[PDB]
RNA sequence: AAACUGCGAAUGGCUCAUUAAAUCAGUUAUGGUUCCUUUGGUCGCUCGUACUUGGAUAACUGUGGUAAUUCUAGAGCUAAUACAUGCCGACGGGCGCUGACCCCCUUCGCGGGGGGGAUGCGUGCAUUUAUCAGUGGUGACUCUAGAUAACCUCGGGCCGAUCGCACGCCGGCGGCGACGACCCAUUCGAACGUCUGCCCUAUCAACUUUCGAUGGUAGUCGCCGUGCCUACCAUGGUGACCACGGGUGACGGGGAAUCAGGGUUCGAUUCCGGAGAGGGAGCCUGAGAAACGGCUACCACAUCCAAGGAAGGCAGCAGGCGCGCAAAUU
């Protein structure tokens, strides 16, 4: 029976106001969706019209896009690191947009790879498990290979993001409503933002 | 100054700032690109909108509101709110009977952006109607005229 | 149908755009 | 209150029906259609109030039920169905078609048309729109959608449509010059020649009409109606050629024509 | 089988309800023991529990297994039946058609 | 006839209790939203049993329970434009990415330039996210359209398993309709905003801000804009141009009586808008209701009872009671 009507509310004055009508349907509130990581649970809601809201009560996956590179994969959230509304819905890890996530890197890398060689880190240790060096070196014909050797040229990855990818999670922002529309979609953060939020959750400890 | 001074990062939403960059294209800073657009009805975009780095997302030239409907004039008189003003707009009320008029008044709340410096009280600020800002906002000022006294 | 129409009015575009094209022509020999 | 409302009173009626106020508490409530609610002749109204062939609704129903009537070639046993500006009703079976045209008093004059000129109509675009992979449609006073306009053709123009086919056949401009009728306000069924558009940003333009006796007026753009190219209309008109007389003017017509005439 | 019954008041038995009792229900659309005037309506309803005990009025049984005894009144006639399937599916299946 | 299904029952009618920038009136806006129905359009634009699929359940038959209701239970059948599922074909392809391979120019060494193409993966008529470029439009879009990389809700989004009339010439076509589904177009509205206008009272002069009061940021919720709500932050916001508070035998207006001119009083009352259905509150269904000739409680009143329970809402039309100076036919 919650209410988003503005005629409960005081006058820009500062006087009452006498409700001259009950509340509407047209005025309804419903409870938030404190969507939760965990196996996919979206519940129906039938809105105004007839149409549908997915109410997400629980999501483990969203579609990601790593925007400097325009790659958008769907990827496992994992975390909940930082909430810019409030500090308890990151102690409950509740996704709501805007909420700063932790998400998996493991199809960033795929496409990572497939663009062979992007900035070297650590890929003459003593590790190369077999079945995966072919996507880095393959045997590849004049043309492709020259083809992979100009790509060489626009491998340039932030040394945070190089971090990130070997921590194996990205930090992200959730650009859609998982409340409203079933997702928790957004998009890989890099750049300022994501130095500004490193920052955030650096002194939030 | 520093625009993050909030607990989110403040960005234009139409500027994707982290395209992937070039060392020879760097010269110290990345660079970043300004979304301004023009309101109608013959207002110009101040040079503050467009070379600004302030983020306002209910500024009429880096925001996203638009201005239609009544198109209205007044008196700064409050400027102690954030990026928002109490302006007085005072008129003649004709009582009939009397043949005769009153002086009226009343007070609008109206968005102020970051892109108008050096607004003081007593200017007279031209402000166009949009969408509701806040519970009491639902203008936003589109110009801004000194008042004679300014020194 | 969808195919005529389609048909008719890529025709009827391409006059129209040939008419532009020669009327900016026109007002650019001025 | 609640969800729409589906009766309308006899006073609460559009004017220009000329509905009586002793004959029932409640007029035709015109049903969803192309036209508005005020600026509509539900078919009840024309069957019965205008052209009476129908004494009661019962007869309106009757007549209608038999498939005697069309609107815009298709045949329509709605009693209240909304016909508005430009409609074409015809009558096979008494063999007639009116064209719904407004009379300089602003109400839907008994205008009848040939059967040639019953195969078209007029309409105005009220919109022009590129959607659905590119394609031009085109949206007219009528809800008329046309996909594949010419791209001359904008908003405020006229297009006569063959109502057969129900595709464009020819355009007229809105242009200074070009014959109009006025559909809406205190102008409501002059017709006269487009001198002068004034523009208002964020408003209302304001169009002024020179009548054919010299009269000029004004209305909102919203209210115009190109009706032909130049002065020279592509329909026929009614009694009145869209020149409005003064009340003076009118009752010396009247008194000579009674003169005149018996 | 015990298929249901009624109370010593003719209330209905549910099934679902795990008491002995008698208890309040907001029946609605698709529950038994209801019948939905219109479309949406629900309503509080009383109803008897699904354990049987000694309150009951009527108990209903279902032979799901014959014995090695007919029945005087119960098992030794037959219905001669009518209203056989409707549906051309069903019409080929009972009698094991071929599609052709 | 019944019964299932579909639609309506949210209109109308009544009443004027609440309600003092609230309702309402004129004026504008939704470039900040929803929209059953009507009308026009889209409706092989998916590239991997169809000559028709599945299970039920009514009606009906039969057995019953309760003092009692428009209460229903058990059993035996049977349908769909109810419910659910689901395909050929369009279908040949084309588009983008991936490129197993093939030449020419050529300091025949040391490189770089152009065309065809097969393992494979996504295409779409919608949704969500990110990015790019700049068909049509506006005063103005972060509009429309386009391209790219993905996503695509078990409580899953469309891409017809529906129905009547009429005629035909080798293992094929087809003309009129009815109904239904998606999307667009605002027909009908609804909901929210803008501007200005409301009676008496200061024996009401300061009010609001703990429990949002004014604004900012992020979000939640909502059909959407919005302190609507939440967290954090700022200390704001209104007022003698009368705020705030109180009173009103105050629903507002079109309007009515009176009126030389100016005015004064009235407007419950058939038209428009609002509100309510004994008082509050919460909901289902639905396009649309916080519906009451719908449901669920409590409060007040009240009906039947076999005392276990069941059933209520005339400010609808008549008609009673009561109240009164005061108002008609079951």
């Amino acid at each position: 029976g919650i209410s988003r009507d503005n005629w409960h509310k005081r006058r820009k004055t500062g006087g009452k106001r006498k409700p001259y009508h009950k509340k509407r349907k047209y005025e309804l509130g419903r409870p938030a969706a404190n969507t939760k990581i965990g196996p996919r649970r979206i519940h129906t809601v039938r809105v105004r019209g007839g149409n549908k809201k997915y109410r997400a009560l629980r999501l483990d996956v969203g579609n990601f896009s790593w925007g400097s590179e325009c790659c958008t994969r769907k990827t496992r959230i994992i975390d909940v690191v930082y909430n810019a509304s409030n500090n308890e819905l990151v102690r409950t890890k509740t996704l709501v947009k805007n909420c700063i996530v932790l998400i998996d890197s493991t199809p960033y890398r795929q496409w990572y790879e497939s663009h062979y060689a992007l900035p070297l880190g650590r890929k003459k240790g003593a590790k190369l498990t077999p079945e995966e060096e072919e996507i880095l070196n393959k045997k590849r014909s004049k043309k492709i290979q020259k083809k992979y050797d100009e790509r060489k040229k626009n491998a340039k990855i932030s040394s945070l993001l190089e971090e990130q990818f070997q921590q194996g999670k990205l930090l992200a922002c959730i650009a859609s409503r998982p409340g409203q529309c079933g997702r928790a979609d957004g998009y890989v953060l890099e750049g300022k933002e994501l130095e500004f939020y490193l920052r955030k959750i650096k002194a939030r400890k | 100054a520093d625009i993050q001074t909030e607990r989110a990062y403040q960005k234009q939403p139409t500027i994707f700032q982290n395209k992937k960059r070039v060392l020879l294209g760097e010269t110290g800073k990345e660079k970043l690109p300004r979304y301004y657009k023009n309101i109608g009805l013959g207002f110009k975009t101040p040079k503050e909108a467009i070379e600004g780095t302030y983020i306002d997302k209910k500024c009429p030239f880096t925001g996203n509101v638009s201005i239609r409907g009544r198109i209205l004039s007044g008196v700064v008189t409050k400027m102690k709110m954030q990026r928002t003003i109490v302006i007085r707009r005072d008129y003649l009320h004709y009582i009939r009977k009397y043949n005769r008029f009153e002086k009226r008044h009343k007070n609008m709340s109206v968005h102020l952006s970051p892109c108008f410096r050096d607004v003081q009280i007593g200017d007279i600020v031209t402000v166009g109607e949009c969408r509701p800002l806040s519970k009491t906002v639902r203008f936003n000022v589109l110009k801004v005229t000194k008042a004679a006294g300014t020194k | 149908k969808n195919k005529e129409e389609a048909a008719e009015y890529a025709k009827l575009l391409a006059k129209r755009m040939k008419e532009a094209r020669e009327k900016r022509q026109e007002q650019i020999a001025k | 209150a609640r969800g729409p409302k589906k009766h309308l009173k006899r006073v609460a009626a559009p004017k220009h029906w000329m509905l009586d106020k002793l004959t029932g508490v409640f007029a035709p409530r015109p049903s969803t259609g192309p036209h508005k609610l005020r600026e509509c002749l539900p078919l009840i109204i024309f069957l019965r109030n205008r052209l009476k062939y129908a004494l009661t609704g019962d007869e309106v129903k009757k007549i209608c039920m038999q498939r005697f009537i069309k609107i815009d070639g298709k045949v329509r046993t709605d009693i209240t169905y909304p016909a508005g500006f430009m409609d074409v009703i015809s009558i096979d079976k008494t063999g007639e078609n009116f064209r719904l045209i407004y009379d300089t008093k602003g109400r839907f004059a008994v205008h009848r048309i040939t059967p040639e000129e019953a195969k078209y109509k007029l309409c105005k675009v009220r919109k022009i729109f590129v959607g659905t992979k590119g394609i031009p449609h085109l949206v007219t006073h009528d809800a008329r959608t046309i996909r594949y306009p010419d791209p001359l053709i904008k908003v405020n123009d006229t297009i006569q449509i063959d109502l057969e086919t129900g595709k464009i056949t020819d355009f007229i401009k809105f242009d200074t010059g070009n014959l109009c009728m006025v559909t809406g306000g205190a102008n409501l069924g002059r017709i006269g020649v487009i001198t002068n558009r004034e523009r208002h940003p964020g408003s209302f333009d304001v169009v002024h009409v020179k009548d054919a006796n010299g009269n000029s007026f004004a209305t909102r753009l919203s209210n115009i109606f190109v009706i032909g190219k130049g002065n020279k209309p592509w329909i026929s008109l009614p009694r009145g050629k869209g020149i409005r007389l003064t009340i003076a003017e009118e009752r010396d017509k009247r008194l000579a024509a009674k003169q005149s005439s018996g | 089988r015990i298929s249901g019954g009624n109370d010593k008041q003719g209330f209905p038995m549910k099934q679902g309800v795990l008491t002995h009792g008698r208890v309040r229900l907001l029946l609605s659309k698709g529950h038994s023991c209801y019948r939905p005037r219109r479309t949406g309506e629900r309503k509080r309803k009383s109803v008897r529990g699904c354990i049987v005990d000694a309150n009951l009025s009527v108990l209903n049984l279902v032979i799901v297994k014959k014995g090695e005894k007919d029945i005087p009144g119960l098992t030794d006639t037959t219905v001669p039946r009518r209203l056989g399937p409707k549906r051309a599916s069903r019409i080929r299946k009972l009698f094991n058609l071929s599609k052709e």
